[PDB]
């Protein structure tokens, strides 16, 4: 799931799992 | 930053990771 | 969309969606 | 943290707005 393209909630839904427990920081701009 | 690495390039693991706390 | 329990995935849309182009951070633990 | 007050307890916007950058 994250090797491709992401964008938007999509991006964020990736971050989500990958990250878990761990937590992240979405910062688009 | 990440729209660039991911979105309008190929995302990867290795990225993501990079903006896990 | 905002004001009931928001847990995981439902959460990280919901920072997704209201702080938009701010981006945000997700620290569960 | 967010947890606490937005998943075991009902969020608000004036709490999910303290989380953006």
């Amino acid at each position: 799931f994250v090797n491709q393209h992401l964008c938007g909630s999509h991006l964020v839904e990736a971050l989500y799992l990958v990250c878990g427990e761990r937590g992240f920081f979405y910062t688009p701009k | 930053g990440i729209v660039e690495q991911c979105c309008t390039s190929i995302c990867s693991l290795y990225q993501l990771e990079n903006y896990c706390n």
